[PDB]
This record gives C-alpha cells, structure tokens and sequence, in this order.
C-alpha cells in the first residue's frame, strides 16, 4: 500500500490511501508505503512501515491491516490449493 | 533506367508481370501450457464491506480511461495569477 | 496590481506519464483514480496455474524427465510469476526459529539486460 | 557550554524580521518554511546592521563547498582549451580557471601554469548544479590580487572551521607563536588548505607539524607550547 | 558458495531418479516490460516446446557510430531442460546471420535490437536435441521482431528433418541459413522439402496470427 | 601443390664508413661536447643507447638510429590514412604512427570549393565528407609536441581515395621523394605513401594531366562506373608484385615496380605470384637487374 | 490521399504492394504515378518468368496508406507509399529536422546534456513516446550547444540561466552525431523549456509567463530559463 | 537503552562514528558530498552510496538488504536537493553482531542506522530532521515487550522488530516513521503496543543522542 498527498494545485474539472501499487508513476513518486504478509487466520507475519513521504498515520496502518485481511482471504481461498 | 526514360507501353508492361506475379503467390492456435495463462487481459477488483472481491467491468476502466484524456486536454482551464 | 493569465501546456497521458510521473500520478488521482486506471483502494486480480510444470502434474502418466517437485504461474495484472520448485537431499548430523527450515529462492527479472544478479533480485 | 542547534529544530527568529540566511540555515522551495539543517552553534547578527539581520549555524565540517568570494588554495591536475581544470579537495567535483583570468591575459598568450601547480585564488562563480569557476586576478582592476602560483613550501590538510579561523580571527595566536620562532610566509584557503614556506626546510617542517599538532587538539592555549617542544625537536 | 545468490548447503547433492505433425499455439505481445514479444508452443510426439522471445529496441548504443543498426540474440536456458552455453552461444550466432538478411537494419541509425529468447519450457518425454528447438526460436524471433514494429523484408520461418535445419524467405525460393548435424549422406534433397513444407505451414500461422490476432 | 601449398618442419617451434650496432645500455661515447639525440640518453660525461640501432653523428648531434619502430611523421609528407573517428570539427585518420593524425575541417577542401560560402552546419554534418572507413590522401601539414601530425588535403592533389584497391608495405622500404604518385602501363596509378600504405587505382584525368560540377563530387563512395578487367587484373598483379618487393625487403619505388610488373609477365596466372619460391626469385632478378645495369 | 484499387488493403512483411510506376489514361491524356518507397516499405528486385523485376514491398504489419508529394510534353504525378501499423518509438527514430521532448540532465559552461523522451509526430500535436528506460541509459542522449539555445546573441548565453537540471526542453534535430549524443537546437520562439519545477523539482510547478521567465502562481517566485513563446 | 557512542574516529573520511548497544559494535563513516560516477550521477539531487560489511566472512545478499533498510532511512533524512550531481558515501562496517547473524539482523540494523545518522551530523551533511532506531523483540510464553533485547531473548522469542523514527523541534515530535520492520507471527493489538512503547524509548535515544552529539562537536566549534 501507499500513501501521498493531494496536492492543490494538479486538480482538474489529506491524505490517500493507495492499493497494490503498480506502473512507474506510483512506484517513483509515493514515498510512503507499507507492505504486509497476512495470514487469513488474523495474524500477520511480516509488517513494513516506510514513510518517506507523507506522514503514516495509525489511520493509515489500521486500513492497511483491513485490506491486507480481506486480499488474504481472497487469495487463499480463491484457487481451491 | 530513371523515370522519363521508362514510356508508357514500358509501363503497362511492368504492370502486367507484376499482376503476374502477384497473383502467382496465392486450424487453431489452442494452448498447449501457457497458452492461456499469460496473453490474458488485465483484471481488476474491488473488495466491498463484505470483504468479498468484486470484478471491474473492462469497458469501465476503457470509459475511465477516455474520460480522463478528454479531463487532461480540453478541461485544462486556465491559470490567472 | 499586476493580473496576468496563462495558458498551461497540456500533454497526452501517455506524455506526461513520461515527462513528470509525480504529475501524472497527481492529475488521475485529483478524479478519483489511478495512472494504471485503477481506483484508490482497487487490487489487480490474480490467475494462477499449480504443479502445470511439475513431473508430478499428470498422476496417471509421470515424467521421467523431470525434476520439478512443484510450480506455479502467476499472473497479476501485466505482470507474469513463474516458479518451479526442484529438490536435493544432505546427510544430517517448540516455536523456536532454530526448528525451522526454508526454502533457497533464486528470482531472475527479466528486463532486456545481461549481467550479474541486480540489487533487486538478490 | 554554548547554545547548540539540531536538524528539524524550530527556528528562533520570527518571521516578521528579515533575515539573510547563512550556512546552516535553509528556505524550504516547497512549505516556504526556514529550518536548520546543520549540527552546532547558532549565530544571529544584531539588529541595527542596514536592516537585516544574517543568521547563519558554525557546524564541523572537512568537505569543502565552493562559494562565490573565497580565497581558496587549488591544485592544476589538467589543461584544457580554455581554462584548467583545478582540484579544491581530493574526490571533490573539480574547478575551472580560465587563461582569461590571469593579469594581463591574451587570446594569444596562454597561462605558463603547468599541472601540479598550486595556485591561490578566488572563487567567482559557485552554482549549485554546474561547476565552480575560480580567478587568479582582480575581474575590476585587472592587477593580481595577491593571487597566482604559489611555488615550492608545504601544503596542510586542515578541517574548514581551522582554516576559518586563520584566515578571518585575529586573535587566533597561531600566526603568532610561529613568527615568534621563525620568518614565513603563509597562504590561507577556505577550502582547509594551508600553504607554509620558509628559507630551510627545517623550519618549514617545524611550522608544518606545529600546525598539524594544532588543528588536532584545538587548544587555543597550548599552541605556544606546542611551537616550543617543536622548534625544539628538530635542533636535536 | 556464492554471495549474490541462495543455493544452499554445500554437503547438499542433487535428487537423482531410479528407473498431425505438429501442433502450435501463437501469441503476441504479452510482455509490457519490452517492445515486442511472442509466445511459440508447440507439441509433437514424444516432445514438447514453450518458448517465449522478447525484443528490445531500437534503443541506444553510446559508441563511434553506425548507419545501420546492430543486433543482439541471447538464449536463455528454462526451468526443466538445460543445454551447454556453448550450444546456445552456437545457435544464437546462427540466428544472428539468418535475421541480418531479414531486418531492415538501415532504418535505425546508431540503434541496438537486443533479442531475447527464453527457452522456457522443454519437455522431453522420450520416457544435440537443440536442432529441433531451432525453427520455433526463428518463429519466435519473427512474430516478435514483427510484434514490435521492426521492418523485415519477408516473413523468416524455417523446418527440421533428420538434424538438417534450413530458413526460407521469398515463398521458400532462397535460403537464409542453413543447420546440419548428424543425420544421413546424400539426403539434402530431400530434407529441403520436408523443411520447405514446415516453413510454408509456420508462415501461413504467424500471417495469422499477426493479422488476426 | 595443385590447390594447396603446405610447407612441413618437424621437432621444431620454428626454422632455424662502418655502422656501429650498439644494444640499450651500452656505452656510445665519453665526451660531454655532445648534443644527446634520439636513441641515447646520459649521465654526466657518459652517453648511453637506449635502444638497439646504428649509431648517428650529424654535426655535433649524436643519436641512435633504431633498426626497428612505428613510422614517423615528418612535416610535408604525402600519407595515405583512414579515418579513424569524427569529432567536433576535425577527423582522427589512422597513417600507422604511434599516434592518429588529426585533420582539421579547416584544413580540407569543402564540395564546391571557392564559391561555396561559409555554413555553420557543415561542422555538424562532417559525416557527409569524410567517415569513418574512407581513404584519402593527405600532406603532413604541421607536427604537435610529442611527435603528432596535423593534416591537411587543401590540393586538389589531395582527397578521398576511390576506383581501386588498398594494400600496405612496411613503412621503411618507401623513402621520401619529389613526388608519390606515379602512373604505370596498364592504365593504372599506384599512390606511394610514405607511410607504407599503398593505393593502386584505374588512371583518372588528374593522373594524366600531372605529366601533360565535378568540385562536388570529390567525397563520393561511388567509383568509376565502367572500369574494365584489364585494369582489374592489373591492379592485382601490382598488388602481387609490390608484396614480393615487401616479401624480400626490397625498397618499393615506381621503377621496380613496373620492371617486376612486366618481370611477372612470365606466369601466366597471377594467383601465382602469392607463393614464395615465386616471389622470392622475381625481387632476386630486379636486385641482379639492377647489377648488370648499373656496372 | 489515396490510393488505387488495384492495391492491398492490409500489409504484413513481405506482402507484394505496387510496381515502381503505375499510369492511367483521364481526359485523352496519359498520366504518370511515380510510387516512392516511404516508410513500412522498400523496393525490392523479384525475378518471375525470366525477368526481373522490382516491387513496392511492405516491411511492417498494418494498412497500406498513399499521399502525393513534390518539392514534347510529360506530366508526373508522385505518390508516397507507405505501411502504418494497425506508442512506438521505433519507426518514427529521432532524424534531422524532427521536434523532440527532451530532460536536462546535466549543465555545463558551453553546453546541456539532455536524454530523448519522445519525439513529435507530423500532423493538437501527437506523440511518440521512447519505452526505454532512464535508469539503465537505454534513452537517446542529445546535447544543447550553447549557440544553439536561442537566435540572437549566441555569443554571450549563460547555460545556467537558460536551462536546469531535470527541466523538460522541446527541441529540435539539427545532426544525429556521433552514437553518443544527438545534436538539438532551440533557437525558435516554440522551443526551450517547457515543464519546470521550482529548486530542480524541490519546489512547486511553474508556467511560462514570459519567454525568458518562469514563474509560479502560489509561491510567486520566479526563475530565469529559456522558455518557449506562450 | 545504555548505548555509548563515539564522533569522528576517523581521520580519512570527511564523518565517521562508532555506535555500541550491549554486544552490538558498529563503526560508520560517511565522505560527501563528492565527485559521483557516471552511473550514479542525479541530475537535481545526492546520490547515496551505502555499503555493509558483515562481522563474520564476506558481503552477501544479507548484508544486500541491510544496504536497502538503511537507505529506506537515511534517504528521506538528508537535503538531497542540496547536492545536484553529487555523491555520498556511506560505509557500515558491523564489527561484533551481538547476536545469532544465523537467525537474526536485528540489533546490527538498528545500530547502523544510529551510527549512520551520526556519521552523517559529524560530516556536516544537511539534514532535514534527527533520526533513532531501536530493535524491539516478543518473548514466546510471556509474551512481553522487550525493547533492546539481548541475543539470549531473541533464540526465545515470537518475533522481532526494528523501528527508526523521524524527529523533530528538539526531539519532542514524530515527524514520520521511517521504518518498522515486523518479521514474526504478530496480532493488530501487540502492534500499537510495540508502536507506543517503541516511540517512547526512541524518543529517550535522540535525547542521548542529542547529548553525545554536543558533548563532541561542541569542543570543535568556537563561542
Ligand atoms: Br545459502
Ligand atoms: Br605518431
Ligand atoms: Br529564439
């Protein structure tokens, strides 16, 4: 996950919290990230917290482990594996 | 030979073995290990309140996409300072 | 009292996402998305294969030939994961990590280059 | 005990006084905030000076950063169509000195500077992102102004707030206690170079491992014992 | 043992085991990563191949300079079957000649054309073996080299029999390469035939699958 | 030797006013008076070799003459040379000296010659004249401080080599002279450099009016349309017959040329002249030749 | 704008387009087609029946598109065969004369290095945009001389106070050079620099106000760079 | 948390510090800004250079990663846009692992990064904020929270954890955590646990070393 900051001034016609970052746009310029290993049992095994960018905000992290919870569940039992 | 130096009968006459020519040339593909896997499209999906995915319709993402170009090149506006 | 317009140079998205990626990345999510057209909290879906590549893949009819214990192609958005799992074996002589084992992984990202293994892969 | 300054500290001065920012001190492009950036002492000019006050942090540092009106010492490590290519400091970025930068320059008589001279001049263009020019003359007058070659003597590594202080001190005792054991003269760079020549080498060695001994243990009061036990060791 | 890569303990040995004509599938443009890209399946017999080739140009080439551009053919060995470097070093030097006589270099100036092709997956269930992988790499090649907009003067393909691999161009009335390893004496009549019929059926597919597709 | 000619040798990696030979370090004289030149160096009233050569007194300058080493550039040589690479405005042509020579872009002859006025584009278009690969002829105009020519082609004298063959001798059996090119029976013209490198091409008009629109093509690639194979199977014979003067040391110039070229009449196929016993023997009768002839 | 009937619709490499010259008879007159090889094509020598013969060849996989150009008694009308595909940075390469989308990234005292982005398309404008990578050099690098930057006083022109580290600089195609670097120039009112943030990218975004300023609209500060004519 | 640290050891390297917490000795030098190579040249801002050297054998891909944490870490601390064009060099060489190098890399990362941190003030390298890590360890039965956990405490624990954070105005606020590495199995709750506890005891290093900083600089400077 990422986070970044609106700013004012590239709006066309606070804080974002962004999923599974791909293309070049989000992995150059979104600073502060967080990566987790979750098990769909509850637990969670790995946890990183980079916060180069915007501020990481325990609103940030809780979102963060929610997700990381429902992609778990997901991917677990999608496959029948 | 250069051109003006070629008449027209010389013309005609290259056109003609040429049609010759041309017209003297004339199963599926189904997989067989990756066939299927890697040429598939991009997905995308969305986990509501329920924690269960959900699939983004790809004519959506074609519209998010073209509605953006439009948002980008005529709606730039203008900057007054 | 000095008031001056200007007209903003504007760029195909293709362009900017080449020209400033931070810019580009700033105009999508002002309407709500994303450069890779996704929404803020939308994932990449994910299509898998097991044990395709496997010797153990076919139970009726084996391969001799084969020493992949067991694989799987992965498949998320643009990106392809393929991973075989091969084995040997060494002569040996609670919840504690001392009791626990791991598998020696070796990733290769292809991306058009030859040399020694990049700071990503290792 | 002094009044030390840390990176991300708040900024004493208020922004309804204008204030010239020094080293140390920077103006954020992006949140227009000013904020420390370096370690050590802060120092603000009284009021009064012309309507502007100059705050600037006294940090330790031996990599020097070229700026525009320092008198540096540099080495000629190359000869180009133009200009040299002159070295400040070892592994830093290297210096230009144009052939037009010498008194009573022509476009038909070159510099006779050959490579591993030392030269003492001055910094006239330092732009962050492109590379530094240096002058060995005076842009206005055209004399030189005690600029130019600087042959035979030492030279001494020194870290830049030594070489700080014995240039724009003067009441750094150092110049002092080493006329008061022997004739020298001296060329000082802001870059944390120190050129020493004497008649005899002797007394040049003597003078450069004073200096050494000095910039090691920065005791302002033992640099005259110092001096003493080492004029003293090279009679034996 | 190594300090870029995990391989394991040392005192660790290896497992070791006791005791129509053909059929394709083509695909382009997969790969994001480059500027073309095919995958060549194909299952015959007691053997099947899937390989994937990926291009990289015209990119930059910061040296002297050239009027014509400069290409580059790497193989790479898969997960299951593995061949000598030299042996794909070899079969890289000949596809190298075969696509020198197709790309039409002299539309990329002082431009490098890095081919890539993975040897993936090569399964050999017989419950130099290279000669047989060698037309499905040209294919390969060409579907990708197409893919990425690079000019070619005619659709390359290519057939194997007996050992002997022989490139066609032009509806098969010239020849832009020709392999010959083991097989029989006094049979190259009749292999160029045999070959002549593959590469007329891999080109009928890859125009599929270039228009089509 | 009917397609091949090898030649066998078993137990072994291989077969096997005086001048004054001296070898690096040996004692070449003891008086001080003397200017050290090239080949020697000194120590007090000692002189030394440096290298392994002849020993050289013109004047008061005592030098070693080396018995091997690299051609010299000396100023107003004629040269043959290959550009070696383009930049900025010169070219960097290879003349086989220890070093390239440079050529200026102010020191050749633009396409259109004197009515052509000045243009800043053609020091970004250098490509079009000279690139790298091409031959020419060249005079060595000037000489840099290590010993480096600078070159010029300001003649029409001067330019870009076309309509023929290149072949190269060491640079030692071409001696300087009044002039390098020189015109042969067969309609062909040999070009001498002192350099060692050797260009053999079809006579052209210049070459005939040396003894007795078209400004803009003096940079062309293209040869001559219609050059016939008379005077292709001739510059293969003088090519043969020059690398046989090569092959026994003999000093190349335009009479020993032509006499081994008409010499060589004797065999009837030219591939003939590449074999040793052959090649041997033709320098042998131009050496016994010039005995009868000279006595 | 178009072509004949006789001609192929769709084109894949190698696939037969046109003879070298064509002709047709309108108002009791004979006129001439001369078909020049564009680009997706090249003239190539068959032989059939005996004799030879050389055929407009497609070389790339897409649609076949005609244009007419030019720059006793005989009339000749010349047509541009070409093949377009149906983003790629191949086929449109950087030559002479061509408009490019270009990155300082790195000033000097007599010229700007700068790396290739996209280059502009012939008739807004479109784009071609290079998928190579910035992070490995696998861009086209191109260079500003300094008497290159704008028209007037190219004598006296301070680089730093024309361009700057990572500023975007539409310019265009005066030689290919060496392998090296190109050869750009932008000294027309339409080229310089066009996309410029404040402190190398530090700060916030800033438009051309003037042709020789760039300012930005929320801090107000200003900075000296050679901008294109807005 | 009875660290003891050392400024400027070095004499050939324009930073350099010596950071030691219990067994966990690390020596760290920092030379910038400089002339940088081809290859890792920036165009508007400072390339860093970090290398790790193991106390035991040669550099491996272990050491790859403490490379790639600590550069998560010192990357954002430093004014890059100070120094367009410019190299950095920062070197970690771990002189005694204070704990199993075979299990775990806890302790040796946190105290490069301290280490790297005063490496970097003592070399006058402009800094955006200070910076403190603290490895952190879950004990199997009791399950407690042990900050600075000796090598005895990490062969019986659950997981580990390394955290570094961003502080600012005289080390009294949290700018930003730069990182948390969580490996082990762990709930939600033991988190913001750890997170609390965690910000405290850093907040009482930068204090420390805050104190280490001026006790050694502060004889350089002049009043
Ligand atoms: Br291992
Ligand atoms: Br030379
Ligand atoms: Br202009």
């Amino acid at each position: 996950y990422g986070i970044v900051e609106l700013d004012p001034e590239c709006q066309l016609q606070n804080t974002v919290l962004i999923a599974d970052l791909d293309t070049e746009a989000e992995e150059t310029s979104i600073h502060s990230t967080i990566s987790i290993l979750a098990a769909p049992s509850g637990n969670y095994k790995q946890l990183t917290l980079m916060g180069g960018g915007a501020k990481i905000t325990p609103e940030m992290i809780k979102r963060s482990l929610l997700l990381s919870r429902v992609r778990a569940d997901d991917l677990s039992t999608r496959f029948n594996i | 030979i250069l051109l003006e130096t070629i008449s027209v009968p010389q013309i005609r006459d290259v056109m003609e073995r040429f049609s010759v020519l041309c017209n003297s040339n004339i199963v599926t593909n189904s997989s067989i290990l990756l066939g299927k896997i890697l040429p598939r499209e991009e997905h995308d999906i969305a986990y509501s309140k329920d924690g269960l995915p959900n699939k983004v319709k790809t004519e959506d993402i074609r519209i998010r996409a073209q509605n953006f170009k439009s948002a980008l090149a005529n709606l730039e506006d203008i900057i007054f300072e | 009292l000095e008031t001056i317009e200007i007209h903003p140079i504007t760029f195909p998205p293709e362009v900017l996402a080449r020209i400033s990626p931070e810019l580009s990345l700033q105009r999508h999510l002002s309407l709500g998305i994303r450069p890779c057209l996704r929404k803020y909290e939308e994932f990449r879906d994910v299509a898998i294969e097991n044990n395709t590549l496997s010797r153990y893949a076919d139970a009726g009819n084996i391969d001799t030939k084969n020493n992949i214990l067991g694989s799987n192609v992965l498949k998320s958005g643009k990106t392809i994961v393929i991973t075989s799992i091969t084995g040997g074996i060494i002569e040996e002589t609670e919840d504690i990590i001392a009791n626990y084992a791991s598998v020696y992984p070796v990733v290769e990202v292809e991306r058009g280059r030859v040399g020694a293994c990049t700071d990503e892969e290792m | 005990m002094s009044t030390f300054i840390f990176p991300g500290d708040s900024f004493p001065v208020d922004p309804t006084t204008p204030v010239k920012l020094g080293p140390g001190i920077y103006c954020d492009p992006n949140t227009q905030e000013i904020r420390p950036v370096n370690t050590g002492v802060l120092h603000v000019s009284a009021k009064g000076k012309s309507g502007v006050q100059t705050a600037y942090i006294d940090y330790s540092s031996k990599r020097y950063i070229p700026s525009v009106n320092d008198f540096v010492i540099g080495v000629i490590i190359g000869t180009f169509s133009d200009s040299y290519k002159v070295s400040l400091q070892n592994f830093s970025s290297s210096v230009s000195l144009s052939y037009m930068a010498f008194p009573n320059a022509s476009k038909k008589n070159r510099p006779t500077l050959q490579v591993g001279d030392l030269v003492y001049a001055r910094v006239c263009t330092a732009e962050k992102e492109l590379e530094a020019e240096i002058e060995c003359f005076d842009s206005t007058t055209g004399r030189d102004a005690g600029f130019g070659i600087l042959e035979d003597g030492m030279i001494i590594d020194v870290n830049l707030n030594f070489a700080r202080q014995l240039l724009f001190n003067n009441d750094f005792p150092l110049l002092k206690v080493l006329a008061a054991h022997t004739k020298f003269e001296v060329a000082i760079g802001l870059n944390g170079k120190i050129w020493v020549k004497c008649e005899e080498l002797s007394n040049t060695l003597a003078c450069y491992r004073t200096i050494m001994e000095c910039c090691q243990k920065n005791d302002t009061a033992a640099f005259k014992d110092i001096a003493k036990r080492q004029f003293k060791e090279i009679l034996t | 043992q190594d300090r870029r890569r995990l391989l394991g303990p040392a005192a660790a040995k290896p497992m070791a085991f006791s005791n129509s004509e053909q059929e394709l599938s083509l695909h382009t443009g997969f790969i994001e990563n480059c500027n073309g890209s095919a995958l060549v399946e194909a299952r015959s017999l007691g053997h099947q191949t899937s390989l994937i080739s990926a291009v990289y140009g015209p990119r930059s080439i910061r040296g002297s300079f050239t009027s014509q551009g400069t290409i580059s053919i790497q193989l790479k060995n898969g997960l299951l079957e593995k061949y000598n470097t030299n042996e794909l070093k070899e079969v890289s030097s000949f596809l190298m000649g075969i696509f020198n006589s197709v790309v039409n270099l002299s539309r990329y100036p002082k431009s490098g054309i890095d081919i890539f092709v993975y040897l993936t997956y090569d399964k050999d269930l017989t419950n130099s073996q290279i000669s047989s992988l060698i037309p499905h790499c040209i294919t390969s090649i060409t579907l990708a080299l197409a893919d990425a907009g690079i000019e070619l003067v005619d659709m390359a393909g290519a057939g194997e029999a007996n050992g002997t691999v022989v490139s066609f161009i032009k509806n098969g009335e010239e020849i832009v390469g020709f392999w010959k390893d083991d097989g029989d004496d006094e049979d190259l009549l009749e292999c160029l035939d045999r070959c002549k019929e593959q590469y007329n059926r891999y080109r009928d597919l890859m125009i599929s699958c270039l228009m089509n597709q | 030797s009917e397609v091949i000619t090898i030649t066998k040798r078993n137990g072994a990696f291989q077969n096997s006013s005086d001048s004054q030979i001296v070898t690096p370090g040996e004692l070449v004289t003891d008086d001080p008076i003397w200017m050290r030149g090239h080949g020697t160096y000194f120590l007090d009233n000692m002189t030394y070799s440096s290298v392994a050569g002849t020993v050289s007194r013109v004047n008061r300058l005592l030098s070693v003459i080396p018995l091997k080493g690299r051609y010299a550039p000396e100023t107003g040589d004629h040269v043959v040379g290959r550009i070696a690479e383009v930049g900025n405005k010169r070219w960097k042509v290879d003349i086989g000296g220890k070093q390239h020579a440079v050529l200026m872009l102010g020191s050749v002859n633009l396409p259109g010659g004197i009515l052509r006025r000045k243009s800043e584009s053609d020091e970004l278009q250098m490509r079009s004249f000279l690139k790298e690969g091409d031959l020419l002829n060249a005079e060595v105009q000037s000489l840099f401080q290590d010993g480096s020519a600078s070159l010029h082609t300001r003649s029409l004298k001067y330019g870009k080599l076309r309509n023929g063959m290149f072949c190269q001798v060491p640079s030692s059996l071409i001696v300087r002279a009044k002039n390098h090119t020189h015109n042969l029976p067969g309609n062909i013209t040999v070009v001498l450099g002192v350099n060692g490198y050797i260009w053999l091409r079809k006579t052209s008009q210049m070459d005939l009016a040396r003894d007795t629109e078209s400004s803009w093509q003096i940079y062309s690639d293209e040869n001559d349309p219609s050059i016939s194979n008379n005077i292709r199977q001739a510059i293969c014979r003088y090519a043969n017959v020059i690398k046989a003067l090569a092959f026994c040391e003999i000093g190349i110039t335009q009479q020993r040329i032509v006499s081994a070229y008409e010499a060589s009449m004797v065999y009837s196929n030219v591939g003939e002249l590449i074999e040793k016993n052959v090649m041997e023997s033709i320098g042998s009768d131009i050496l016994t030749a010039e005995k009868m002839r000279g006595n | 704008m178009a072509c004949n009937f006789q001609f192929p619709e769709i084109a894949y490499p190698g696939k037969l387009i046109c003879p070298q010259y064509g002709t047709e008879n309108k108002d009791g007159e004979d006129i001439i087609f001369n078909y020049v090889p564009g680009p997706g094509t090249k003239l190539i020598q068959y032989e059939h029946n005996g004799r030879t013969l050389e055929a407009i060849t497609a070389t790339l996989v897409g649609t076949v598109r005609c244009e007419e150009e030019k720059k006793t008694r005989r009339t000749v009308k010349n047509i541009l065969v070409s093949v377009l595909p149906g983003n790629d940075f191949a086929n449109n390469l950087p030559k002479e004369g061509d408009i490019v989308l270009t990155r300082v990234t790195r000033l000097s005292l007599q010229r700007a290095n700068v790396e290739i982005l996209a280059v502009e398309d012939k008739p807004a404008a479109t784009f071609s945009v290079s998928q190579a990578s910035s992070d490995l050099g696998e861009t086209f690098r191109g260079i500003i001389r300094s008497q290159d930057v704008r028209s007037t006083d190219r004598d006296r022109v301070k680089v730093i106070e024309c361009f700057k580290p990572g500023d975007i600089v539409r310019a265009q195609v005066l030689s290919l050079g060496d392998g090296t670097n190109y050869y750009l120039t932008t000294a027309r009112n339409d080229l310089g620099v066009v996309f410029a943030r404040a402190a190398n990218g530090a700060g916030g975004l800033m438009y051309a106000t003037d042709w020789q300023m760039m300012t930005s609209p929320v801090t107000g500060a200003t900075e000296k760079r050679k901008c294109a004519k807005p | 948390m009875s660290v003891q640290a050392e400024i400027g050891i070095l004499d050939h390297v324009d930073g350099s510090s010596e950071f030691v917490s219990q067994d966990t000795k690390v020596i760290c030098s920092v030379t910038g800004p400089i002339e940088p190579k081809a290859r890792q040249e920036l165009p508007t801002q400072l390339a860093l250079e970090i290398i790790v050297r193991p106390a035991k054998g040669v550099a491996t891909t272990r050491e790859k990663v403490l490379e790639d944490k600590l550069r998560a870490v010192l990357t954002p601390l430093i004014t890059r846009h100070c120094y367009p064009r410019q190299l950095c060099q920062i070197t970690c060489q771990i002189l005694e692992s204070g704990e199993d190098e075979a299990e775990f890399s806890l302790r040796e990362l946190s105290c490069c990064i301290n280490a790297a941190f005063l490496a970097l003030v003592d070399a006058g390298i402009a800094l955006n904020s200070m910076c403190a890590s603290i490895p952190i360890a879950i004990i199997k039965d009791t399950s407690d929270i042990i900050v600075d956990p000796t090598a005895e405490q990490l062969k019986i624990s659950l997981s580990v954890h390394t955290l570094a954070l961003e502080f600012v105005n005289g080390g009294k606020v949290v700018k930003n955590v730069l990182l948390l590495d969580s490996n082990g199995d762990f709930n939600e709750d033991q988190l913001f646990s750890l997170l609390e506890l965690g910000e405290q005891k850093c907040q009482e290093l930068v204090t420390n070393i805050r104190r280490i900083i001026q006790d050694n600089i502060s004889p350089r400077l002049v009043v």
